[PDB]
């Protein structure tokens, strides 16, 4: 038997801003816009879902 | 390993270790060590020293420094259980994360090195008591009890 | 493989890295800058919890030889451990080594509680499977509660 | 062996045709008359990644 | 063990009528999953009927005073005409800019590596890596850059980017038996 | 004795889930002529242990109530609802899950007292930062969007050269979580010169690197530490 | 060409050097998902916006 | 070997259970030591 | 804010740390262990009658 396991990493960290000063994508924010304004789960899924 | 470059990095990692070092593996990794510093070794200061030059700049840093105090007493990493074999806990505010001894490996630093010496030496601080009422002196205090 | 082989593949990585390590924030929390954006908020909240249920593998039966049940669409499949084929891992045989057993295995939660003062209440049972043959424990809390709507 | 490049995406909406499909889809008659979906579908097939 | 064939549950009671569409909709839950190669169900999850609405579509705000990309995400006036392209799917804030008025933003445009994958979404349970939610290349303007050490060249972060940083670390494990 | 001859019984069931229990085995020995010959009651294991679930038991996360909305903040208007972890999961406990802050869009009932700081005669960056005047038309971006260098004339020659940056220098300038021992945002930044062009050379074939205005030494001597 | 033709001056967006994604053209047309074949092409990929 | 393959689907049955049924018959496996049988659902029912 | 908030000041803790460097030091770290293990048994029975 042999198992070998490995990683490198190259990027030490990467820390995004918190949800305030994070920009949206212009697709997802697109999506979001459609979004029905109410609970309906058939588009909350689609978005869940992409 | 830590610090250097990928490659060298690299190759220094995959050395069986039969042989020790090998020396151009080494001192290759020792030159990106130079191309590519990591942190070893620091002496803080609080970041509350630092907010300077702003609008309402002292009465940010006060608040600040307060919610300092309360934010350390909140997520102070006395409440998570001991970590064995001498780790030292660290708090991510939900999870407590253990950092090993060298000679020490596993997880949580749950299995020695062959050479590993006197087992179940321990002790760390535990965190303070609350403030006392206010003495004669009107002085408060509060008391940490090692354990 | 070869040193020169992963030394060059480590190298490579430097340009083309994968994420690999991760912290997470619900998706919730980037619901911004739209008509009733804090609505939305709230409802995709709402069908976050809704997908979990969805796709707990609570759902799926035990996998024996510590098969890894997960859910695929509408049917449940079984990871097995290497080289621990069929339909439910019945299969071959585990490499290396293990403490054996049955690994116990919550089943999904019950429906909450109606806010009672306030508050809902929920609980689940380790009985898919129950642990058995001094398997482990089912790891986590039985019982959970949270304040209303 | 599988070897994976890369991961493509298309987005979800507002999508431009390409013009030989446009006019083959203005072409359609709006009566249900199966033959001419069906060439449709045999110039372009049936769906879109 | 036996295939177990999945069933349906009852359809749930319609949603409220959405006030721009028009539409309810009411989904169909898995009454018994499918499981050890047992059919999935077939058919559909949801159905939808057309209703009259209580309630109203909500409208967009403008931006005011700042500027609209196509899209209709609004930005900044200062980030006009600027060099970036601070619309990131649209780039109507570099429409009809003369190269003459145009400054250089920075010196250089080439973003870390991959930095794309840190605005991906995530699927906990899957586990999975899902689309781009997040713009990690908005650079509002600044010339913010870093040089790279490892890979021995610079790359331009985006201006909210809380970090981003190159230190190496590797991990070896053996098991040979 | 070739000692696989007695073929060993399957480890016995792990002692204990965790915190190390054992698990072992007895050899199928029969008492036989080959057993007596061969040495095999002398250099035979009669049996074997070993650890099993060393990996110390879970202890799950634990949270309180929900506290009251804060009174509302005027410039923020966000109240701010919070509550405390009662313990850390941790050795793979369940996570917390839920999030420990809660904002709500309050309608404020005071006014903002904020005011912009005039900062005196020092040059205002758009992005509002006040810097020396000197480093307005300094020939380097110091604001970050270089407006200090939006419209110049005889801007100075600041510098001969692109020197160097310092190998990694913005680690230095990241800022550090003491109760999780580990760096988080950018809180320094060590890209500022301050205007000036000072410079320290790692070797007589290294060029020289560029020293950040926010350090006030660095030495390049290699220790073994 | 027709929204490049008669302006009085080109306000070229992209002065620098652009390829494509590679095989991004393969992409865009349409499957027959039945037989798993690439057909005609359905979605314009040259389009930039 | 002959692995099995399917006919035609039926023609979809009347509502109180609409419904297809298949066959196995296009090509029964068992001949020359058959192959395995044909993946279900030898029948399928849904909606009206 | 300016007015006190604990949520909101402590975001700035979360984002940024509680600490920063005023002085250290820079390098790298190796890490190493191997476990070699070896076992030989050998038989050579003879008997004759």
């Amino acid at each position: 038997q042999l198992l070998v396991v490995e990683n490198t990493v190259e990027v030490a960290q990467f820390i995004n801003n918190n949800p305030e000063f994070l920009q949206l994508a212009e697709p997802f924010w697109k999506e979001l816009s459609h979004l029905p304004s109410l609970y309906d789960y058939s588009a909350y899924r689609r978005l869940i879902d992409q | 390993i830590r610090g250097g470059r990928s490659e060298y990095g690299a190759a220094l990692a995959w050395e069986k270790g039969s042989s020790g070092l090998e020396e151009k593996t080494f001192s290759e990794w020792l030159e990106s060590v130079k191309e590519n510093p990591a942190v070893i070794d620091f002496e803080l200061a609080p970041i509350v020293d630092l907010v300077r030059n702003i609008p309402c700049a002292v009465t940010k840093r006060n608040n600040l420094r307060k919610a300092l105090q309360e934010y350390a007493a909140k997520f102070d990493p006395c409440q998570c259980a001991p970590c064995p074999n001498n780790g030292r806990p660290t708090l991510s505010g939900t999870e407590c994360l253990c950092v090993c001894q060298s000679g020490t490996y596993g997880e949580n630093c749950e299995k020695q090195s062959p050479d590993y010496k006197s087992n179940a030496v321990d002790g760390q601080w535990g965190c303070w008591s609350s403030w006392s009422t206010c003495d004669a002196t009107y002085k408060r205090s509060r008391t940490r009890e090692c354990n | 493989g070869n040193k020169r082989r992963y030394s060059a593949w480590a190298e490579s990585v430097t340009n083309l890295p994968q994420v690999i390590k991760q912290k997470l924030t619900p998706l919730y929390e980037l619901v911004k800058e739209v008509p009733c954006a804090s609505v939305k908020k709230l409802y995709l909240k709402w069908a976050l919890e809704e997908y979990l249920d969805e796709f707990d593998p609570c759902h799926c039966r035990p996998c024996q030889n510590g098969g890894l049940a997960t859910v695929e669409g509408t049917h449940c499949l079984c990871h097995c451990k290497p080289y621990t084929f069929g339909a439910a891992c019945e299969q071959g045989v585990l490499v290396g080594n293990q403490a054996g057993g049955v690994d116990g295995g919550w089943s999904c939660w019950s429906s909450w509680s109606p806010c009672v003062q306030g508050k809902k209440t929920r609980s689940r049972e380790c009985n898919n499977p129950p642990p058995s043959g001094g398997g482990r424990s089912c790891v986590g809390e039985t019982t959970e509660s949270t304040q209303c709507e | 062996s599988d070897l994976e490049v890369a991961h493509y995406k298309l987005k979800p909406r507002s999508l431009m045709l390409h013009y030989e499909f446009l006019q083959r889809v203005k072409r359609l008659p709006l009566e249900y008359s199966y033959g001419e979906y069906r060439d449709l579908f045999r110039d372009f097939g049936t769906h879109y990644i | 063990s036996s295939p177990v064939n999945c069933q349906w549950d009852f359809y749930a009671p319609w949603s409220e009528c959405n006030g721009c569409t028009k539409t309810q909709t009411r989904r169909r839950s898995v009454a018994v999953y499918g499981q050890y190669g047992g059919q999935p169900c077939v058919g559909n999850a949801f159905e939808t009927q057309s209703c009259e609405p209580t309630r109203g579509c909500p409208t967009e705000e403008g931006c005011g005073e700042r500027f609209r990309c196509f899209s209709g995400q609004c930005i900044s006036k200062s980030l006009v005409c600027n060099g970036d392209s601070d619309c990131d799917e649209d780039s109507a804030d570099e429409d009809r800019c003369e190269d003459s008025e145009r400054r250089p933003s920075c010196d250089i445009d080439k973003p870390p590596p991959n930095i794309e994958l840190t605005g991906n979404g995530y699927n906990e349970l899957t586990g999975q890596f899902r689309n781009r939610v997040i713009n990690t290349k908005s650079f509002g303007g600044q010339c913010r850059k870093v040089f790279s050490g490892d890979g021995k060249d610079f790359y331009r972060l985006s201006g909210n980017v809380l970090s981003y940083t190159f230190q190496v670390k590797i991990n070896n494990d053996f098991n040979y038996e | 004795c070739f000692c696989d001859h007695y073929a060993w019984t399957q480890w016995t069931s792990c002692s204990k889930t965790c915190n190390s229990g054992t698990q072992s085995r007895h050899r199928q020995i029969v008492v036989d002529k080959y057993y007596q010959e061969n040495f095999c009651e002398q250099i035979c294991s009669k049996q074997e242990t070993r650890e099993c679930n060393w990996q110390r038991c879970p202890i799950n996360c634990l949270l309180g109530d929900f506290g009251p909305w804060s009174d509302c903040d005027p410039c923020i208007e966000k109240q701010s609802k919070v509550r405390s972890v009662l313990r850390p999961s941790q050795f793979g406990g369940q996570p917390c899950t839920a999030p420990l802050v809660a904002f709500q869009p309050c309608i404020p009932s005071k006014l903002c007292k904020i005011e912009e700081a005039d900062c005196k005669n020092k040059f205002r960056c758009d992005s509002g930062r006040c810097i020396a005047r000197k480093l307005e038309c300094n020939g380097e971006n110091d604001c970050g969007d270089n407006s200090d260098e939006r419209d110049c004339g005889r801007t100075k020659a600041v510098c001969t050269r692109k020197y160097n940056p310092i190998p990694s220098v913005q680690l230095m300038g990241n800022g550090f979580h003491f109760l999780a021992g580990e760096p988080r945002g950018e809180v320094l930044d060590n890209s500022f010169t301050g205007g000036i062009c000072k410079t320290v050379k790692s070797s007589r074939t290294s060029n020289p690197y560029r020293v950040p205005a926010n350090l006030e030494n660095v030495g390049f001597e290699v220790q073994t530490a | 060409q027709s929204d490049e033709a008669n302006c009085r001056r080109i306000y070229k967006k992209c002065q620098h050097e652009m390829d494509q994604y590679w095989g991004i053209g393969s992409l865009a047309s349409g499957i027959n998902l039945f037989t798993n074949s690439f057909e005609g092409p359905v979605l314009d990929h040259r389009y930039y916006a | 070997p002959i692995d099995g393959k399917w006919n035609c689907w039926s023609n979809w049955s009347s509502c109180s259970g609409r419904r297809k049924t298949r066959q196995r018959q296009c090509n029964n496996p068992p001949p020359q030591n058959g192959g395995s049988p044909c993946s279900g659902p030898a029948s399928e029912t849904l909606d009206c | 804010p300016l007015e006190y908030n604990s949520a909101l000041y402590s975001r700035i803790f979360d984002d940024f740390g509680t600490h920063y460097f005023t002085s250290g030091s820079l390098g790298g770290v190796y890490d190493l262990l191997y476990q070699f293990s070896s076992e030989e048994l050998k038989n050579s029975g003879l008997t004759e009658e």
